[PDB]
């Protein structure tokens, strides 16, 4: 089991054996849940290419660094951004500590960088949940990989 | 069906031998086929409604533009290119917006889109230049294949956009008119197969009419603000290029720090003793300075410019004639900027009155439309209603005002007026006007009275200083 | 109704986020109306209580009213306020010790209330307020939040821990609803 697994093919493609199959609790509503995608909203907007997601400076800067900015200044609550790699995430916030002068949000948000702590960790959850935009899970950057997966 | 199907050109007229009787036409108008005008070809849609269709077996092989990038526009032109996609040739033709916002870009995006062996007409030189500052993205190996093609030299597969011409007769040298015959159209003379088309307005003049008119001409696109002088030719433009895919581009949909609201406004002058004995008895081209330089009229204009420079706005006056120009700009004492006003002075009245503050108006004769990087202003005062078109008062408005500072998203922060004589011949002009600015979406007033130019000083204080312009304008 | 004696003090959100078009205008348009109808329903329910008015804006505390019996002051208040608008951030903890220094004065059978209208997600207060909601608690000042669109963990858990009345609003119709809430008395 992984919690859903409904298109059920992958298991047996891993197994090379067919269990016996079986969907075994009760779910509820659709409606509590919303499963959004984002890309661009004119025509102008053809800055998402991403033939060199990982050079396309003009792509990290237009709706990948400036959606982020709209999305999380009017949707005010605790948010966490989740990237594929420190390496993007260093680039798309400028924070305090910036990887070059020219990057692309300024906000207050929280990092979740290599060498985590396990004390270190728990403070940035702490923050998080008591109060503001920022902290572990709030208004901060982790890659998708990394331990905030395993959550509090 | 049409699997076997010729046709073929005779000095202006297309016949189809052993027909599949195609709808929308005359039969047997004098042999067993039918006959159409080149210029018909254009009517894919009686064809395609029907469900009829047809083969150009006349095609050449030949290599063509690929121009691969690509640039961002305006939203509503961004919009006008993803309809045309949409619409296709069977119902495309012209699109309509001001010389200031983009223009050059819709034709080199046209062009790169439409992607087909292309000719591109232009009614200046300057324009060419200004078009090949605007294609450099899309420019071949940057500067080692763009060349210029008119009276002078042709060279390379490219330029400002595809090979550009002008629209010009004087004889041999002058390109798109000459040429007319050599070159042009996939279907047949085969060489290219794309007309773009700049100051569209420009072609359905009597003899103009015929470069466009003496071909097949596949696709065709054009572009403009002016659209049509006074007179409106332009259900000729739809035969001619294709019917309109756009207009509209307010400033309605541009207000919060984008670009102004424009007060518009009319201004009815009453009439001052002895110039209208004059106006009624003179009937010749004269009697136009009579209605123009009505001294209750030129102090309307004088209050308003210094109403408009005691708040130091930027103010631009139009005056359709030079005798007029001079005789209000040197009373005024403000600069001119007319043909014989050479490019040196011109550059410096111009950087004059858009960084110095103590330069805040400039008088304009009709040098400035169809091109003359006009500059920026707040303030725009026709002393006349003119015969130069109703749609260049709207384009001339339109690349010349914007928002005032601070009050950058408000009702009104840019400000338009036209001076009208009261019973003349210049009052006729009104009635269109109004229903032109208003249909395109400007807030437009009468301003009949003014009691406060009766409270400081302004020229003609008396009958003998007005008797004295009098004699000097009937002369 | 009578049987006791009410003292409450109202304490509102001026930060830059009450400007918001979200509900009526700008929040604080809409709260400030509002809560002027509810002045008068709240003294027209309990004739003997009392109110005091506070804010937190520009990242500090002001006092709006004084503590009073009369009702005029505080639709007065409310009224003057409007043209002042909002700005800046919050300041809870200085405005939950000044009316925790008069709501301490007060004798034994009356209530001691605090009304917060909360739209920001933090305070600006450097104090430990953990501190301070372990006093109220000892104090007996219940605290009450009506939050605009909003969960933020200190607010909720300081409202549960002087009393139980964290309240979310989403419309006119809704804030309407708790603020009536808030007019009935406490048992006597």
């Amino acid at each position: 089991t992984s919690g859903t697994l409904s298109p059920l093919d992958i298991y047996p493609k891993i197994l090379d054996f067919h269990p016996v199959t079986m969907a075994t609790f009760t779910m509820t509503l659709a409606r509590v849940c919303l499963c959004p995608m984002i890309i661009g909203r004119g025509n102008d907007q053809v800055a998402i290419s991403s033939k060199f997601e990982t050079r396309e400076d003009i792509a990290v800067i237009r709706n990948y660094g400036n959606l982020l900015l709209e999305m999380s200044a009017v949707v005010p609550d605790g948010i966490v951004a989740f990237f594929t790699s420190y390496q993007y995430m260093e680039s798309t916030v400028a924070s305090w500590y910036e990887q070059g002068i020219l990057e692309n949000i300024q906000r207050n948000k929280l990092l979740f960088i290599e060498t985590q702590d396990g004390a270190e960790t728990s403070v940035a959850l702490e923050k998080y949940q008591e109060a503001c935009e920022n902290g572990r899970g709030a208004i901060l950057l982790s890659v998708a990989r990394g331990k905030v997966s395993e959550g509090i | 069906i049409p699997m076997d199907l010729f046709d073929f050109y005779e000095q202006m007229d297309k016949d189809e031998e052993e027909e599949e009787e195609t709808q929308t036409v005359s039969f047997e108008v004098k042999q067993e086929m039918i006959e159409e005008l080149q210029k018909r070809c254009i009517h894919l849609e009686y064809p395609l409604l029907a469900e009829y269709d047809f083969r150009n077996d006349s095609v050449n092989p030949d290599i063509n533009i690929d121009l691969k990038p690509t640039a961002v526009l305006r939203p509503y032109q961004e919009k006008s290119l993803r309809k045309m996609f949409g619409n296709g040739r069977a119902r495309s033709g012209v699109i309509v917006l001001p010389c200031g916002a983009g223009k050059s870009l819709v034709g080199v995006t046209a062009a790169c889109t439409v992607r087909k062996r292309c000719l591109v007409l232009g009614n200046s030189a300057v324009s060419v230049e200004q078009w090949k500052a605007q294609f450099k993205m899309w420019s071949t190996i940057d500067d080692s294949q763009i060349c210029r093609f008119t009276s002078d030299a042709k060279d390379k597969p490219i330029g400002c956009s595809v090979a550009i011409s002008t629209y010009s007769m004087l004889g041999h040298t002058t390109k798109r008119s000459w040429e007319a015959e050599r070159v042009m159209e996939w279907l047949k003379t085969q060489e290219w197969g794309l007309m773009i088309l700049d100051e569209v307005h420009t072609i359905p003049a009597k003899m103009f009419r015929r470069v466009l008119t003496i071909v097949q001409a596949h696709c065709k696109l054009g572009l403009t603000a002016t659209l049509v002088r006074e007179d409106d030719k332009i259900v000729d433009l739809n035969f001619l290029i294709g019917p309109k895919l756009y207009e509209a581009n307010w400033m309605e949909l541009q207000n919060n720090g984008y670009i102004a609201k424009v007060q518009c406004a009319e201004v009815w002058c009453p009439m001052s003793p002895e110039f209208y004995r004059e106006y009624v008895a003179i009937k010749t081209k004269k009697r136009i300075l009579l209605y123009t330089m009505n001294p209750n009229k030129f102090r309307a204009c004088q209050f308003l410019i210094k109403f408009h420079e005691r708040r130091n706005d930027k103010i631009i006056v139009f005056a359709d004639n030079v005798f007029a120009l001079k005789e209000y700009a040197i009373r005024l004492n403000k600069p001119y900027i007319y043909g014989p006003t050479s490019q040196g002075e011109r550059m410096q009245i111009l950087q004059n009155f858009k960084h110095n503050p103590k330069i805040n108006t400039i008088f304009i004769s009709k040098v400035g439309d169809t091109s003359f990087d006009l500059p920026e202003a707040n303030v725009l005062i026709q002393i006349s209603s003119h015969g130069g078109s109703r749609r260049q008062e709207a384009q001339r408005l339109g690349r010349v005002l914007r928002a005032k500072k601070g009050m950058v998203a408000e009702e009104y922060n840019a400000f338009f007026y036209s001076l009208v004589s009261q019973d003349t011949q210049e009052m006729a002009y009104s009635t269109k006007r109004q229903r032109f600015l208003v249909d395109q979406g400007y807030s437009f007033k009468v301003i009949t009275k003014l009691a406060g130019m009766e409270e400081e000083d302004l020229a003609f204080s008396t009958k003998e200083e007005q008797q004295q312009l009098l004699q000097k304008v009937l002369a | 109704r009578l049987g006791m004696m009410r003292h409450l003090y109202v304490v509102v959100d001026g930060s830059r986020t009450m400007e918001d078009q979200d509900l009526k205008p700008n929040r604080l348009t809409c709260t400030l109306k509002l809560l002027e109808y509810f002045v008068e329903e709240y003294f027209d329910q309990n004739p003997i209580s009392q109110i005091g008015i506070i804010v937190t804006k520009s990242k500090r505390a002001e006092k709006l009213t004084e503590l009073s019996g009369n009702p005029r002051k505080h639709i007065t208040s409310l009224k003057k306020a409007v043209d002042m608008t909002c700005h800046g951030e919050p300041s809870l903890y200085n405005s939950l010790s000044i009316a925790m220094q008069t709501l301490k004065h007060m004798p034994g059978h009356t209530s001691r209330e605090v009304l917060i209208i909360f739209s920001s997600l933090t305070t600006c207060d450097p104090s430990n307020i953990y501190d301070l909601i372990k006093t109220l608690k000892a104090a007996k000042i219940r605290v009450s939040v009506i939050g605009l669109s909003a969960e933020v963990r200190v607010c909720t858990v300081l409202a549960r821990e002087t009393g139980g009345t964290y309240h979310v609003i989403l419309d006119e119709s809704h804030y309407k609803e708790l603020l009536t809430h808030h007019v009935s008395p406490p048992p006597a």
